[PDB]
């Protein structure tokens, strides 16, 4: 046996200097006498900072630290779906090992501009307000924003439920969060049945704060592997947020100066590295995509702050979630406003496209013509309109939790909304209205869905008023 | 023999240079011995925790008491083990501080009982359990929007003087009475008086026999405030461990943990973070908070207060501990000021438990439209506070007329406050609390003044105080 | 030859060592060749560029790829020149990275072709330009009210997620279309999808044969962001100078330099400016801007887009910005929530050109009336929101109600938000937009619907869309 030895100098809150290690690589990886490994990032002159992996309470000044001749690498393989997996790749669910044969670098060049390919397809989440207002595609990264207990978790939880179908690989990344919370959420996967195709990698508050600066590119390494070889896959970080404190805390320990908010200055290059290798390759790359919903947490609705603003100009949208939409009856409280998708249209199938590309515009508008016309009583006959198909679609977009809603049943609901047949319905009955629809649907027009889930496309208009007209006269007004 | 060699001495900071190869593991505990030579010398009785190693074989640890006396130069001692704390059958019904020593007055405990270290990692991710279910107080606000979880995190928010340790001696009674597990109190950073008077209290009721104290208080250096949290949570996992039997965890000012290591951070070399705090707030936090948690053996249900630093919210210590609770109440001075209490913030107060499946269809749907009133009352405060109510329309007339009488409503008289106003106080259940909320909504109450429906409980309470005003 | 070795290796920063009897000059660029002597090492082929003389013989550095693998010790070979790309009609029709390298997968450029050096002092005072000109847009808000000038700098400000890449595609599809000349796109710090997306559009028009494109492109560590600008920049600089065409330069969130200089000042070794950002900012920024002009030789015009941090004009960057732009168009989010595009602020938005001489008395006046009446209709928004509409005068109503009107008609459907619109956009002459909004002034379309301005583009698609919906 024969390796490059060095020897500590100083320990503590995660953090080591050793001396020696003339040939070491920067950003490779070492190991202690107990095993516990470690990151190389300073290579100072004298000596070299090492980032510890793992419970430092056993290391002590004086230590021999080992060269390994390798780069961060995480396993990667068919055999970590369905597992609960740390950064590492080491399980944590206790069901044995993990039979991996491969791994992948954890700092890897994004796909360059000759390399990818527009989105057009879409991704659907099975909610009706995101795939109606702010679409998004296979190969798009959307941003969602909001502060706390607001329903951020349950969107992806649902977002990844209604991936059951599709032919789609699914990974969620918590980081910061707590254990319990983690084991919550894997219980109502495994309930719905979407942990045959999912990947959960948990960095717990406990762990040292370099695992949870390296979570979320272990996730993306995990993804990219199925990415290249043709497949598609979704990727969910719980908390970014969480990944700028812990990298704060990191830098200030290694002694790096610090810049605003005692941020180090390289966060924003830190989330566009880990954003930028989302991608929708080319055919010569095999079409393979990867998208990503990153969430980021504010304090008390401040959509302007410092991380919310970096991480916003990096992604392709933004969903934002208000406390107050939250509260009054709306949910999951989209704020259209605010809320936008650089990808429309072309992430949404013909007929969704044709009901509803005016939908976000017109709900802004209404939204502004509400605040304006408040103050006033004497209204004109078009404003009367306005409001009312305005309160209408506002109802008509409330949605209940864990009910997942297919794309052809959301095309006639917004169809029969847009076109004026719920000008008469009493907004108080839109809810009941839409669910006696849906039962009427699974039993009379099933041509209708059958035509749309073949073509994407619309069916005949003239179908689609008599069956609508059908349904009224056997719908009653409570 | 290893021993080592005061080199520095700053605060509750100190230096200690070992012979070449024998440097103590982190978290060790040091003890300083030492009779004073001659008159210009004071006996020293201390013990310290490693923290860091420097290099040139040098450790920097943390002193549990006054340095006050330290000379450059003396002689120090290791154990070899971290902190180790007494736990078992023997610590309960007993008074303890930081380093485990009873001060009762009742005695000592023998040198041969099983003592266990404070330090430990946290419980695994396949041991836990998910099970949830509802854990009734006897407070309307509490009962109603943001039910307790058994065998979950309960935290509870406020600024100076907003409730929260009456809240908590509330809780006290209305629980632990008839709790039949293990109770453990851990006050950190509160007042000596409050303890002492807590400490009366139990021993009245009876309740002791069956809880243990511990107490690091306003007086005590940070070292002390930094880890007498630690010490009343491993003689927890004692009981929760060894014995599979429920345990009721009260921490007080749980705030004191972090403030007092921001206060020994900055001389350990470290540079400050935004707010001058530590580098290290979340890791510190966490790996305390990732130790009190419900596993298969057995379910630790904790209560923790949480000071908020000039009522901002936004502060990192309040900011970073939202992510570690299951159900949180946040006090509010604007309430408290207005004479509403317990003043608990009906829309910012949240839990995981307020579910369909959990609390039943007519309880969500109360909930939630009680909620919705108070958002729409809430978004209609600028415009009343400069026109006033004359230019409302007809329909939010009626929404502010509802809003005020849930807000009143939303009041207790408690049990522990009887003390203050001399009102006897009530016990009110889910079901009645429901009850009554759904016929305010429904509008069976609108002819009765606002005043009546104020510190009282059971509404027909309401409905008596009314005919008593002479309604 | 003479070599130096790597000393440090900080994350974007190296420090290089040299023998004695040669430094390199300052900007140079050196390179690294290594090759993995055994397993555990990996090849390296990366190139450097030089910032500080550190004192010993020693030189700091910014690298231009990952440092990723480096290894204390390796050979660096200087090059005795700064970094090199070629120029002329080689480029055209093509997609370089910042070392001037194809990415475009067409071949590589010949060895013996011209290259130019990116650093070059400014032109001198005499050799400026002063004639003015009027560059047509389409754009109904730009035209009417801040026009944009041939030969001048050009700034689009805004915050994130408002309009300024869209504004600048549509405005690449209007202009470049037909100018008659070299066009250079600049892809600092964006989107790749965006840069792709605008790549394949350019080919399906068939402008790509005209224009040449570099991309940094935001995962480019910052020693690349903090050049690709200046490469393209010196790729039109040999079309202004040795040819004397007239050239197109789109240069895209230009704020990303300045964002790479304060992300490398730290690990440089500055002091921090106020907001964290370097102290070199304004003579770095003014070393860039002062290169883009038009002199007797040629005339370059440039459109740049600069993002607004946190929606704050008050921000150092743009604050220093403003001063190296002839026209500038303000882009805010309170008229992107309204659901109005392209959402150009009308105040803010200012233009040397906007001049009687220029564009005409009647023209003048038009703009100036609308100023007026946006800016009282400005004013009476707080005093509305809760004093209702009645309570103002006759004529306030008046300027209100004409104030909305003209709002809404600002606005206009592009070509290119095809996607996010579902219209195929419309392009509006200079006179027709003077004379539909001189109309709308004179209150000759009172009676039309409010609803009915927005997104049309002449008055005549607006009485059209009136009376489609009824009117
Ligand atoms: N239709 C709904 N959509 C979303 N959440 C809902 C809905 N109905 C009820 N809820 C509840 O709202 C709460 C907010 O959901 P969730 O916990 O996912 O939010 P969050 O802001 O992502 O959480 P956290 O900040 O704790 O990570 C949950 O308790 C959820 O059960
Ligand atoms: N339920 C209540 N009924 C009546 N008075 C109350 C009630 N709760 C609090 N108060 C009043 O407010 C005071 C707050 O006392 P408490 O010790 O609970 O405050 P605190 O918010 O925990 O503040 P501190 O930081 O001082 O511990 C009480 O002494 C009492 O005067
Ligand atoms: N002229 C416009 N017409 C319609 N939508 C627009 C227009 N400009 C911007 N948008 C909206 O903004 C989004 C694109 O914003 P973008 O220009 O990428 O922001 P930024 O200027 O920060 O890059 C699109 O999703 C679109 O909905
Ligand atoms: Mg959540
Ligand atoms: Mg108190
Ligand atoms: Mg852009």
């Amino acid at each position: 046996q024969v390796s490059d030895v060095g020897t500590v100098i100083q320990v503590g809150d995660g953090i080591a200097r050793a001396h020696g290690l003339d040939n070491v690589m920067s950003g490779e990886l070492v190991e202690f006498a107990n095993g516990v490994m470690g990151m190389a990032l300073n290579l100072e002159e004298n000596n070299v900072g090492i980032v510890i992996l793992g419970p430092y309470t056993g290391i002590k000044e004086g230590d021999e630290v080992r060269r390994t001749g390798r780069i961060m690498e995480v396993p990667v393989g068919e055999a970590l779906i369905g597992r609960v997996v740390n950064p590492l790749g080491q399980p944590v669910d206790g069901l044995g090992p993990v039979e991996t044969t491969e791994t992948r670098p954890i700092e890897s060049p994004a796909p360059g501009v000759m390399d990818r390919r527009s989105v057009h397809e879409p991704l659907q989440t099975g909610i009706k307000a995101i795939d109606a207002l702010v679409p998004i595609g296979r190969g798009q990264r959307e941003l969602i924003i909001g502060d706390r207990q607001t329903g951020k978790t349950s969107v992806a939880i649902d977002t990844i439920i209604n991936q059951k179908d599709q032919n789609m690989i699914s990974i969620y990344v918590a980081i910061g969060q707590k254990e319990s919370t983690v084991r919550t959420v894997v219980e109502t996967l495994r309930k719905h049945g979407a942990l045959d195709y999912t990947i959960v990698v948990t960095a717990s508050a406990s762990q040292p704060a370099p695992l949870l600066f390296l979570a979320p590119y272990a996730g993306v390494a995990m993804g990219e592997y199925f990415m290249y070889k043709g497949k598609h896959v979704l990727v969910v970080y719980d908390d970014l947020s969480k990944q700028a404190a812990a990298y704060r805390e990191l830098s200030l320990l290694l002694r790096r100066p610090p810049g605003r908010e005692a941020y180090p200055g390289d966060i924003f290059y830190l989330h566009s590295r880990l954003l930028e290798r989302a991608a929708k390759l080319s055919d010569a790359k095999g079409g393979g995509s990867l998208t990503a919903l990153p969430f980021v947490e504010t304090q008390a609705g401040d959509i302007s702050a410092y991380i919310p603003t970096n991480v916003i100009s990096i992604t392709d949208g933004q969903i934002f979630l208000q406390s107050d939409l939250f509260f009054s009856g709306v949910r999951p409280a989209i704020n259209a406003g605010l809320s936008v998708s650089r990808v429309g249209g072309a992430a949404q199938i013909k007929a969704m496209k044709k009901v509803a590309g005016t939908l976000r515009l017109d709900l802004a508008a209404y939204r502004e013509l509400e605040a304006f016309a408040q103050f006033g009583s004497d209204l004109d006959k078009a404003t009367q309109a306005k409001l009312a198909r305005g309160a209408r679609t506002v109802e008509v977009l409330k949605q209940d939790l864990h009910q997942p809603i297919p794309v052809e049943k959301q095309v006639l609901i917004i169809y029969a909304l847009t076109r004026g047949f719920l000008d008469d319905i009493p907004v108080e009955d839109v809810r009941r209205f839409e669910k006696e629809f849906y039962l009427f649907l699974d039993q009379n027009g099933q041509h209708l869905l059958e035509h749309i889930r073949t073509t994407k496309d619309l069916p005949n208009e003239d179908d689609l008023n008599k069956a609508i007209e059908a349904f009224k006269k056997t719908f009653v007004v409570s | 023999m290893t021993r080592g060699r005061v080199i520095q001495v700053m605060g509750p900071v100190v230096d200690v240079k070992f012979e070449n190869g024998h440097l103590p593991a982190i978290y060790n505990a040091l003890k300083i011995q030492h009779k004073a030579r001659n008159e210009n010398e004071v006996d020293i009785d201390l013990t310290l925790e490693v923290a860091l190693h420097l290099g040139d074989d040098t450790v920097r640890t943390i002193a549990m008491a006054s340095t006050d006396g330290l000379i450059r130069g003396m002689e120090v001692i290791d154990t070899g083990a971290p902190i180790s704390v007494p736990v078992g059958e023997v610590t309960l019904g007993r008074v303890f501080n930081v380093l485990g020593e009873p001060i009762d007055l009742e005695g000592d405990i023998p040198a041969d009982a099983r003592r266990d270290p404070i330090h430990r990692p946290a419980p695994k991710f396949e041991e836990l359990a998910t099970e949830v279910e509802i854990l009734e107080t006897g407070i309307k606000v509490v009962d109603l929007l943001a039910p307790y979880i058994k065998g979950g995190k309960i935290g509870l928010f406020g600024g100076a003087g907003v409730g929260k340790t009456v809240l908590i001696q509330e809780l006290i009674h209305n629980i632990a009475q008839e709790h039949g597990g293990i109770s453990v109190f851990a006050g950190v950073g509160e007042r000596t008086r409050e303890g002492n008077d807590l400490y009366h209290e139990m021993k009245d009721s009876g309740v002791i026999s069956k809880t243990a104290m511990v107490f690091g208080q306003m007086n005590e250096p940070p070292g002390a405030r930094m880890r007498v949290a630690l010490t009343g949570l491993t003689m927890a996992e004692y009981f929760r461990d060894e014995q599979g039997q429920d345990v009721l965890l009260f921490i007080d000012n749980i705030f004191r943990f972090t403030q007092a290591g921001s206060e020994v951070s900055a001389l350990l070399g470290r540079m400050p973070s935004a707010v001058g705090y530590q580098p290290t707030l979340a890791t510190e936090m966490g790996q305390l908070q990732e130790r009190i948690t419900s596993t298969a053996k057995g379910s630790i249900t904790s209560i923790q207060a949480i000071y908020v630093p000039a009522d901002d919210y936004t502060d990192p210590a309040p900011a970073t501990t939202f992510s570690h609770l299951d159900a949180t109440t946040n006090l509010e001075r604007k309430l408290a000021e207005m004479g509403i209490y317990p003043a608990v913030d009906p829309l910012a107060s949240t839990s995981r438990a307020l579910a369909p499946e959990i609390v039943g269809e007519e309880h969500y749907q109360v909930a939630r439209k009680v909620q919705q009133t108070l958002q729409r009352y809430k978004e209609l405060q600028d415009i009343i506070a400069i026109l006033g109510m004359d230019e409302l329309s007809d329909e939010d007339k009626l929404v502010v007329h509802r809003a005020r009488r849930i807000q009143f409503f939303l009041s207790q008289n408690f049990h522990v406050a009887e003390q203050f106003t001399g009102q006897p106080g009530s016990y009110v259940p889910v079901k009645e609390t429901v009850r009554g909320f759904k016929e305010i909504l429904e509008g069976k109450y609108d002819h009765l003044p606002e005043d009546a429906f104020r510190l009282v409980g059971r509404i027909e309470e309401v409905v008596e105080k009314a005919k008593a005003m002479g309604v």
